[PDB]
């Protein structure tokens, strides 16, 4: 069995359902002494994976009343009048032994909106449920509850005072709301003494009711896998970090990202940009009590508008594996559709899912194709293309709560972005990444390679003082051409070097074919702002 | 530059009803169908 | 029994339903010698639990007759033709004990339209009820009662002459009708000497009657939950001096007034962000002009009737982005007594054919079921698109969804004091038929704040702050010339971000 | 019957699915007194043609336990009911007589997303599939196994811990996973020893296991049609011609003549193209020895009539990588949502080849440098250039494209 101590998380939502299915049954002398009769059951809803389908298991044992289970599509049969007679013979079955409770699991299947359907038995099974809850006289002491995940596809007459009183929301847990979650999913298990449950709750954001229950299962499965080489075992927070790699995506399974990482040391030169991007995402997560003490919302939106080649479109790849936050990647116009429809909903279902996995860091790459709103229709650009921006303007600020959603934008043309997005609240941190100078390029050449013997005795400072006016990935071409000539002097008959010893002779012809990508005329369009 | 919404329709289901009952075929097995033009049925007796 | 006293309000519609159930039964000789008796059928439509399922329970106890009840799809069974026979024997059961009174409930499964059904037994049950309702013409017959929502989905053959020609609407109580609801529902309860029953009905404006019972239930539970001293769990009796009654105070009804959540907009609940009319500081003449045009038709609806003029409704917001005009709509989310409905641009647009125009027709009906309310349309450029020059660029009839919004702003009926608020940054791409006083009266323009306005802007954001020894904010106002309201939020956020950074560096 | 050796050809994803259903049965005493229930639902996905319909039959002989099997749309019959009860008949039969293994197939057609379809049967099939996987203390004996190629089309509530977790990715086997497929369906065939089999491991790369079984079946029909006995290389070399992997069947290119001798004079250009696509394919260990990423391809520009449509024809017939030709602005379309996914699935098939090379002729038409600075033409179609901008380097990792 399970009890009320075996369910953690929403303690405030636990008490409002405990005073309604137990307190009118255990304490019946308050309602007849003062006040109206006790009301009927509530409609549980929320995101999938929370404990809406395991809360009703606790009230089936400790209450002691007669429990009847009615699933959603279980009361269904091909006859004309047994799809509703099986529904009404179970509610009167609970009336034989008062008091009794009835759980309607997945009420969205057998109760849609009646105006959307036409010519089915499903408009009859909902009208049977109308006269079954609050009929003429057939309601004495039974309390019927339900659980679903889509409260919008329910008929509004079913959420009236007679049938469903309150819409209790089992929501996403927070800090010290997901800490007692891991304590009860680790009570019966044999654990060691080096495990710290408080540190695991801080690095789990989208883990709500079952992904955090997947974390105690995958770490225990890894402990079984290493023990295959009677005997007692125990986790030691090594498999917990191994299970922390892929255990988040319940809601964000459609937008997973894998698996490139630069581990914060493959980039160089941008020492001020690396610290500015770090404290904009670590401050609302690591110290959330400092912002509530000051009473001010933090800054979220950052935008990159540098010239092509400096390191903006994979600086988001640096924060995708370093900070402890959910990462959502949008590669250009990868969400557009042609249906007068889903192209607008693709922004809508990507933000509330990100708001459900709060906190998170989303990434919008190449916003030149997204933010074309102020010109339309420009002959062949196509009309009705400004609605994809106005939906984006209602998700960054809109009318919503602050869910610590950080928006990272990377683009190469700063003049083709909508200036309605260019405002605080949506995109306030406007940083311009320049070309590397002679100081940044020496920290760029050694940080790019990081894994190769470099013929100790050479000097990379001569390359940094030379090849001026070059981008960061322009220097990637030089070390790739030098490695191209290094293996060109090694693929011959070895019967030559049995060592990856790249020398200066491979760097001689690499500087000959090294060309500048960003022209001088294209450079002045970025220096024309000077804000 | 071109947009089309959709057209709707498609899926519908049906219900089926049953036949008569248990006790109609209990009484349908106990009756007669008739004499085709001219036959007899039974005229016998036994045990002395 | 429920009797005459249990029905709350609805007095103009109670007098219609009394004369057709009492006077043929009380005075059967009155209808003689003046012709035949007209009323033999009735249909109550509207919202389902506003007093239509209670009216059938009312006449069962205040009109003594051989009463029985007909549910929804309970006449269906696994037989051949029994579905059209058990309701035939139900009507014959009412006539063999004549005089009697008959009530049928929820005729959506019993009598749908004949063109929606396709070759099943449901199209014969509506034909069976159509024949037996008017063919049964004896003396002192039974009178049918139908209490069903969605009256437009009924077959028009059920209203010819004799099935029912006396259909009535149980209307929504707007003013001084919900007070008669609260006098009856709190009569069985022993109220404490703190509540004001006139103030509970005058603050809110749109209920359905059934949610008024939802107001007193949550107010009764919060007084018990506040006085929940649980010391003796096994003895489970809360007295603390004597067997007594706790009652309910005025503060318990104010808590239930916060999370009211009426049934008309239960699927359109807004995120309750706290506002106290002080998050905006720079706007001092456009904020109070906004409050007087949304309170005067709803708080005092007597001066507009005395003058005989139409109330003012409809306001558009336009200007540069970053200075209010959508977060002013945040200020009227929880502060005004009217309910709020938010639209985040093309969030109600759908991909189906007739669903995009139907998702905009019913939110206005949810605004119509909820008596006077305010709605909000953010980024009207995503909706309008100037109604000119499609040329295939619209594609999926993007100018035809606008024409549904043409007829809903001015309305074909009388207006029920609804308020539409549009917020955008560009007034040139809006169609000029939106800018007419039948739909949007005035087009107010929020300007960039000057030095006198932006000084009180920084005072608005620095409300709940653990401040340092104070510095002058007029020097920051005279230096940040020509910035929007959101631009000054960035400066106080950057100054606060440096206040978090040195605090961690001070620790260890 | 098939088994664990007949399914051999994957190693890392094989041990994840084997210990999920055999280790709680062969050794049940270690889960007991451990506090955690075993995982209860397998969901294997990947590209089509891999052994997601033949993995379930493979451990549907070696465990020796009570196998089952449900097809995709045969459970959907026209009754008001019984589309959910035939699902119940397949689970309540599988409840008794522990242990239990049940395999459900085609979960992409049936059980779709809830708010993305409009069909009243589809609202009841999704939740009856949920309720039999977690009801009122359900999930006590059965272990469900799913198999699909579209994991994004299924319901988002279906991939929870209680019903479908520890999902395993069955990808394209090329790093010594392709060679293990050859040694399975050739030990039953008669092979005359005249060649080695290791040279065939690097000839084509877009083969997904099922295309390898079509490669050895093409050599079987070529062997019997010339003897009109064993097998030889000449049937396999004829099978190496018109190879046509199943992921690249929509775009074919093998229709040109023999090349690499029709060009001359630009030998430093001909050797340069050999230095950029043959080096990581033939010597992949030298790039990881230096620890650097390989170089990208070659852009051609010059006078018309020089040979730059012949240099594309030279690499299409000589190197071992796959070739995808784009006939100018071929992928540009009239639809708004298309010409963004139409440029995406070419690059999605390019990363699924691992490796390959694609060709984009007349880059003036597909780039159209910046529509923001373009006002005299009036095009302003910057969507097709930005999606191309984030598909080559982009956000995803490199797979030697
Ligand atoms: N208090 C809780 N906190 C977190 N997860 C919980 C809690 N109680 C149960 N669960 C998890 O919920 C799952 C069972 O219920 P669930 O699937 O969430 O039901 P439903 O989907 O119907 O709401 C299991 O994975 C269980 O570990
Ligand atoms: N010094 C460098 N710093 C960062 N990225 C570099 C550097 N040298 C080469 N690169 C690589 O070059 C590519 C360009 O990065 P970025 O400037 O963000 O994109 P873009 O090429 O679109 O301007 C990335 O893959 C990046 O890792
Ligand atoms: N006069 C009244 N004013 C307001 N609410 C009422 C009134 N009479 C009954 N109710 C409420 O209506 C509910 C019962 O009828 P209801 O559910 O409204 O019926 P129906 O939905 O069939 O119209 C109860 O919540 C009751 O408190
Ligand atoms: N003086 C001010 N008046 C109103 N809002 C202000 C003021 N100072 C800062 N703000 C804040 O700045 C933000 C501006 O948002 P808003 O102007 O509604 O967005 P938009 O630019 O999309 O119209 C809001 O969060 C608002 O509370
Ligand atoms: N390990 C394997 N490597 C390559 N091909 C395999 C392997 N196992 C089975 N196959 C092939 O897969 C086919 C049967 O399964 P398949 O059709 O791929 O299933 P599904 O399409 O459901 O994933 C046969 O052609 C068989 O030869
Ligand atoms: N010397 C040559 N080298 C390469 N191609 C040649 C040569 N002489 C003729 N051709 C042929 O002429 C055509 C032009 O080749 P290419 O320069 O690539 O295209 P284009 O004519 O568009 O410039 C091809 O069919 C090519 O095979
Ligand atoms: F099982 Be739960 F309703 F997602
Ligand atoms: F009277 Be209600 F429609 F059940
Ligand atoms: F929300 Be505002 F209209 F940008
Ligand atoms: F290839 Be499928 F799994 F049948």
């Amino acid at each position: 069995e399970v009890g009320y101590d075996d369910i953690g998380g929403c303690r405030k939502q636990m008490a409002q359902i405990r005073e309604m299915v137990e307190l009118p049954l255990r304490h019946p002398q308050l309602f007849k002494a003062i006040g109206i009769k006790p009301p009927r059951g509530v409609l549980m809803y929320g995101p999938p994976g929370t404990g809406k389908t395991l809360m009703a298991r606790a009230v089936a044992n400790e209450t002691g009343a007669f429990f009847f289970l009615i699933n959603g599509p279980e009361v269904m049969s091909k006859m004309a009048g047994e799809s509703e007679s099986n529904l009404r013979k179970a509610f009167e079955e609970a009336e034989k032994n008062a008091p009794a409770i009835i759980f309607i699991d997945e009420i969205d299947s057998i109760a849609p909106k009646r105006d959307k359907t036409n010519g089915e038995v499903e408009r009859r099974v909902v009208s049977q449920l109308l006269t079954l809850m609050d009929g003429m006289k057939a309601r004495s002491n039974v309390v019927v509850i339900a659980a679903t995940n889509r409260p919008n596809s329910i008929d509004p007459a079913l959420r009236r005072f007679g049938r469903f009183d309150r819409e209790v929301d089992i929501g996403i847990p927070d800090a010290t709301g997901r800490l007692e979650v891991l304590r009860i999913h680790t009570k019966n298990m044999k654990l060691a003494d080096d495990v710290d449950l408080e540190a695991l709750a801080a690095e789990t954001h989208g883990y709500v009711g079952a992904d955090i229950a997947s974390l105690c299962s995958e770490a225990a499965m890894q402990q079984i896998r290493e023990k295959m080489d009677l005997d007692s075992l125990g986790v030691t927070m090594d498999n917990f970090r191994f299970a922390l790699g892929n255990s988040n995506p319940s809601a964000l399974r459609e937008t997973v990202v894998e698996s490139v990482n630069v581990t914060w040391d493959d980039v160089g030169g941008l020492d001020e940009i690396k610290e500015e991007l770090k404290e904009t995402v670590e401050y609302p997560v690591l110290h959330p009590d400092q912002y509530t003490k000051f009473g001010l919302s933090p800054s979220k939106g950052v935008l990159f508008y540098g010239p092509p080649g400096t390191g903006k479109t994979l600086l988001a790849k640096a924060v995708a594996t370093e900070v402890s936050a959910n990462f959502i990647s949008v590669k250009g116009p990868e969400l557009l559709s042609m249906w007068y429809g889903e192209s607008e909903s693709n922004i809508r279902d990507i933000f509330d899912k990100a708001r459900a996995a709060a906190p998170t860091v989303v990434f919008l790459d190449e916003l030149d194709s997204i933010a074309k709103a102020r010109g339309g229709s420009l002959g062949d650009a196509g009309g009705a293309s400004d609605r994809v921006v106005n939906q984006l303007l209602t998700e960054m600020d809109g009318m919503n709560a602050k869910k610590n959603v950080f928006v990272i934008g990377a683009t190469n043309r700063p003049d083709q972005i909508d200036p309605a997005i260019l405002r605080p609240g949506r995109l306030d941190q406007l940083i311009y990444v320049p070309l590397p100078d002679e100081n940044a390029r020496l920290s760029i050449l050694n940080a790019q390679l990081r894994k190769t013997p470099l013929e100790p005795g050479l000097e990379l400072t001569a390359i940094a003082k030379a090849t001026q006016g070059f981008s960061g990935a322009d220097l990637l071409y030089i070390v790739q051409r030098a490695a191209k000539y290094a293996i060109k002097d090694s693929i011959e008959a070895h019967r030559v070097d049995p060592v990856p010893y790249i020398t200066k002779e491979h760097f001689a012809e690499a500087m000959k074919t090294a060309k500048r990508s960003v022209s001088d005329a294209e450079l002045r369009r970025y220096e024309a702002y000077s804000q | 530059q071109i947009f089309v919404k959709t057209l709707t329709g498609k899926t519908i289901t049906l219900e089926v009803e049953s036949s008569d009952t248990i006790d109609n075929v209990k009484s349908k097995i106990q009756d007669k169908e008739g004499i085709p033009p001219d036959q007899q049925r039974l005229i016998f007796a036994g045990k002395q | 029994e429920v009797g005459y006293d249990d029905i709350g309000g609805c007095r103009k519609q109670m007098a219609q339903i009394r004369e057709m159930v009492e006077l043929p039964l009380r005075h059967p000789q009155l209808f003689k010698a003046i012709g035949i008796k007209p009323p033999r059928g009735v249909l109550m439509y509207g919202p389902p639990g506003t007093g239509k399922t209670l009216m059938a329970r009312a006449v069962a106890n205040e009109t003594g007759a051989f009463f029985f009840l007909i549910n929804g799809p309970e006449v269906m069974s696994k037989m051949a033709g029994e579905s059209e026979s058990n309701l035939r024997k139900a009507f014959e059961e009412a006539e063999k004990n004549a005089p009697a009174i008959i009530f049928i409930d929820e005729i959506d499964s019993i009598a749908p339209k004949r063109d929606k059904t396709n070759g099943e037994v449901e199209r014969r049950v509506v034909s069976q009820l159509l024949t037996l309702m008017d063919g049964m013409k004896a003396r002192s017959n039974v009178v049918v009662i139908a209490a069903t929502n969605r009256p437009n989905s009924i077959d028009p053959a059920l209203r010819r002459f004799g099935r029912f020609d006396r259909e009535v609407d149980i209307g929504i109580p707007d003013a001084t009708g919900r007070l008669e609801v609260l006098r009856i529902h709190t009569k069985n309860m022993k109220l404490a000497d703190d509540v004001d029953l006139e103030a509970l009905a005058a603050e809110t404006h749109g209920y359905v009657g059934a949610d008024i019972a939802s107001l007193c239930s949550e107010a009764a539970m919060q007084q018990i939950r506040e006085k929940m001293d649980l010391i003796d769990l096994d003895e489970d009796e809360i007295d603390a001096e004597v067997l007594d009654s706790l009652g309910v105070t005025m503060d318990n009804f104010r808590f239930a007034l916060g999370n009211s959540n009426p049934s008309a907009l239960r699927e359109t609940v807004v995120e309750s962000v706290n506002v106290t009319w002080d998050d905006v500081g720079g706007l001092d003449e456009i904020k109070e002009e906004l409050k007087e045009t949304v309170e005067y038709p709803v708080l005092h609806p007597d001066q507009y009737t005395k003058f005989g003029l139409s109330p003012s409704k409809g306001v558009l917001f336009y200007g540069p982005p970053g200075t209010g005009k959508t977060l002013l709509a945040k200020a009227v989310a929880t502060e005004v007594s009217a309910n709020f409905i938010s639209v985040k641009g093309p969030e109600l647009l759908s991909m189906w054919y007739g669903e995009s125009e139907s998702n905009i027709r019913d939110i206005f009906d949810k605004a119509r079921a909820a008596a006077p309310t305010v709605v909000f349309l953010d980024e009207l450029d995503s909706i309008a698109k100037a109604r000119g020059g499609s040329l295939g660029d619209a594609g999926g009839a993007s100018d035809r969804v606008v024409n549904q919004l043409l007829t809903e702003m001015d309305g074909m009926n009388a207006k029920k004091n609804v308020f539409v608020i549009g917020a955008t940054n560009r007034p040139d791409q809006i169609d000029p038929a939106i800018l007419r006083p039948g739909r949007l009266d005035q087009l107010i323009y929020v300007p960039l704040p000057d030095e006198n306005a932006r000084l009180s802007i920084l005072n608005a954001q620095l409300r709940k702050t653990p401040l340092e020894p104070g510095l002058e904010l007029t020097a920051i106002a005279k230096a940040t010339q020509g910035f929007s309201g959101a631009d000054l939020l960035y400066i106080v956020q950057r100054a606060a971000k440096y206040a978090i950074k040195d605090s961690i560096e001070a620790h260890r």
